[PDB]
DNA sequence: CCATCACTCACGACCT
DNA sequence: GGAGGTCGTGAGTGAT
């Protein structure tokens, strides 16, 4: 026709304008270079940029092996150490035990590995140390490492015995954080009225510990001239198929005073069954 | 007067220092070769960036003189992901060797398109993703399709999902280091040793039939105890109507849904774990089986403001 | 060996 | 004069 020559324009155009992208990008992240407001000539651009491209070293791979651990222990959040099989002293631990440990990193140095778990986990500590030839030299533990500022934190520990190149052995590994993380709270009820579940906000409200009211009937706890008035509630509540209710009571605290709380209610219902999982409530001091 | 054999030896000045940077770049001669001079004007840039912000550093470095013959060369090749390294605007700091396995496509063939993360993720994700990389909280992670291989192609179906773990980093001192951080993840595909995972079997009404015996390290219930209870009574109140909207969608006049959500579980002491939870079905009104990830509070925010911005553009 | 759209090289006039 | 970067066009090629 009369376009299979002038695409061919612009697409060369997009190439050389990929190009002239791509050496502005070492035009600003060169150090030789970054250094000035007259960006250079391109082929000295280029040269400058093969200067920086004889800078450090590395059949093959990408970078070199204090790179990919840098790396693997930046994305694999923790810290990493070596022990001495045997002894169980600390031969060396990286900086990063400072922020997921909370301990100062000369803390960790010349002392035991046993010293920093909980007593515990110490003969299980030894079991995974022990050597006696048991793929079989790497180590996986779950234990409990003390925290800095009782104070434990669960780490999980990866890694392997290696000889050192009474120690002749010596575990390198990295520990990893299993983190997993007022005026109202929420309980969780059954059809019958019994408690399966509280907000651990219940201890501010009205002094019980969670499980202080778990398995028990709510009316226990409501004042003898109201109970008639819950259980009647409750049991309107499981006829309202998700609707929400609300009931003022007399609640008995801890301290044996009566405080006065408004309990908004509604079942959840399985999307399948239809059966009551359980009667969600929450309840509000009001006065 | 006569400007060729003038222009000329610009050209073959410019394309001569391209050619003695392919000679130093990091690969192998047997892909060394079908290189364009667009890929080594496009991949060495990755190169000397790496080489920039890496040289240009404290020596935090962990261990060394420990893991110095083969070992983190061979770690790498048994890690479930692939490592992934950029800046906030996209561009890219190092891809190990391992995508090979993940995507099917290499190192030397993703980037040499391009020199960013959207020239390999779907551009169906570039907002999402753009999203998290703007969002101090030194944690992210997000879920996203990356481009696939032809060859998996023809077994998978379609660009695979890739769950993003990582976290902006201190960055060094320098021009474009300067209000542009580093980030760096494990990426992980979804699509079937850091990656935890519990896994589960559910009926039709999300009671667990069968659960992982890894779940005790991460709820703290035995399996024995976790068998036929309701999953709803193992969630929080708050997440209940995410939960219960995600169990409508999967149960439909069909099967072979994905449901994704990101929920709190009650572990066994009481302690919320944050569970993002892939739901499939196995069958059309067969079984329910449900991939569960333990994340971090910093992670499930993020991954839900991704999964909101997802159904928001439905 | 021979078209085919598509890469990806090189070229020489021709501006800033 | 003398760099140094661009542009539309010609051609060599790796590919289904």
């Amino acid at each position: 026709s009369k376009f299979s020559r002038e695409n061919h324009s612009e697409i060369e155009r997009r190439r050389r304008n990929k190009m002239t992208q791509y050496i502005t990008e070492l035009s600003d992240m060169v150090p030789t270079c970054s250094a000035l407001a007259r960006k250079p000539d391109k082929l000295t651009i280029l040269r400058m940029a093969v200067s920086h491209m004889k800078s450090m070293r590395g059949k093959p791979s990408f970078l070199t092996e204090q790179e990919l651990k840098h790396l693997i222990l930046e994305a694999a959040d923790g810290f990493l150490f070596v022990v001495a099989a045997e002894t169980g002293r600390v031969i060396y631990v990286s900086d990063s035990v400072t922020p997921v440990l909370n301990q100062p990193q000369s803390e960790w140095f010349g002392s035991t590995l046993y010293e920093q778990v909980h007593p515990d986990d110490v003969e299980k500590l030894r079991e995974q140390l022990c050597t006696s030839e048991n793929m079989g030299s790497r180590r996986s533990f779950i234990c409990r490492m003390r925290c800095g500022n009782a104070q434990y934190a669960v780490v999980h520990c990866t890694g392997y015995i290696k000889a050192w190149p009474g120690s002749k052995y010596c575990l390198v590994a990295i520990g990893r954080l299993q983190v997993t993380s007022p005026t109202e709270f929420l309980s969780r009820h059954n059809s019958d009225g019994i408690i399966t579940f509280v907000d651990p906000r219940c201890i501010s409200v009205i002094g019980y510990q969670p499980q202080d009211l778990l398995g028990k009937d709510i009316l226990e706890f409501c004042h003898p001239e109201d109970q008639s008035h819950l259980r009647e509630s409750f049991q309107q509540v499981v006829k309202l198929k998700g609707q929400v209710l609300s009931v003022m009571y007399r609640f008995r605290t801890k301290n044996r005073e009566w405080l006065l709380i408004r309990t908004s209610s509604f079942t959840f219902q399985n999307p399948y069954s239809d059966e009551i999982e359980y009667v969600t409530c929450t309840n509000t001091n009001v006065k | 007067r006569s400007t060729k054999g003038a222009s000329k030896a610009r050209r073959d000045q410019i394309n001569a220092e391209i050619r003695n940077l392919k000679e130093l770049l990091p690969l192998a001669e047997a892909d060394k070769v079908r290189l364009s001079y667009l890929h080594i004007m496009s991949l060495a840039c990755i190169y000397t960036r790496k080489g920039v912000f890496f040289a240009g550093g404290t020596p935090l470095a962990g261990p060394t003189g420990l893991l110095s013959a083969q070992e983190l060369e061979d770690i790498v090749a048994a890690l479930p992901g692939f490592l992934l390294v950029f800046t906030a605007e996209g561009k890219l700091l190092y891809l190990s060797e391992s995508v090979s396995e993940h995507l099917g496509h290499s190192m030397v063939d993703l980037v040499a398109q391009g020199d960013s993360i959207y020239d390999i993720i779907d551009p169906a994700d570039h907002l999402t993703v753009r999203q998290q990389l703007t969002m101090l909280d030194a944690d992210r992670l997000f879920r996203c399709r990356f481009n696939t291989s032809k060859s998996l192609r023809r077994q998978s179906s379609g660009n695979k999902l890739v769950l993003i773990r990582g976290r902006f980093h201190a960055h060094p001192p320098g021009a474009y280091w300067a209000g542009n951080p580093v980030f760096t993840a494990f990426c992980a595909p979804l699509e079937p040793l850091f990656l935890a995972m519990f896994q589960s079997r559910h009926a039709k009404d999300l009671a667990l039939l069968d659960v992982s015996e890894s779940v005790l390290i991460y709820l703290g219930f035995e399996r024995s105890e976790l068998l036929c209870k309701s999953w709803y009574g193992l969630l929080h109140p708050e997440d209940l109507a995410q939960a219960s909207s995600q169990h409508y969608r999967l149960l439909a006049e069909s099967g072979d849904i994905q449901a994704e959500m990101v929920v709190r579980l009650q572990a066994k002491h009481g302690g919320w774990t944050w569970i993002y939870c892939m739901l499939y079905s196995e069958g059309p009104e067969g079984p329910i089986t449900a991939n569960n990830y333990p994340i971090s509070d910093t992670e499930a925010w993020s991954l839900r403001q991704q999964l909101n911005s997802e159904d928001t553009q439905a």
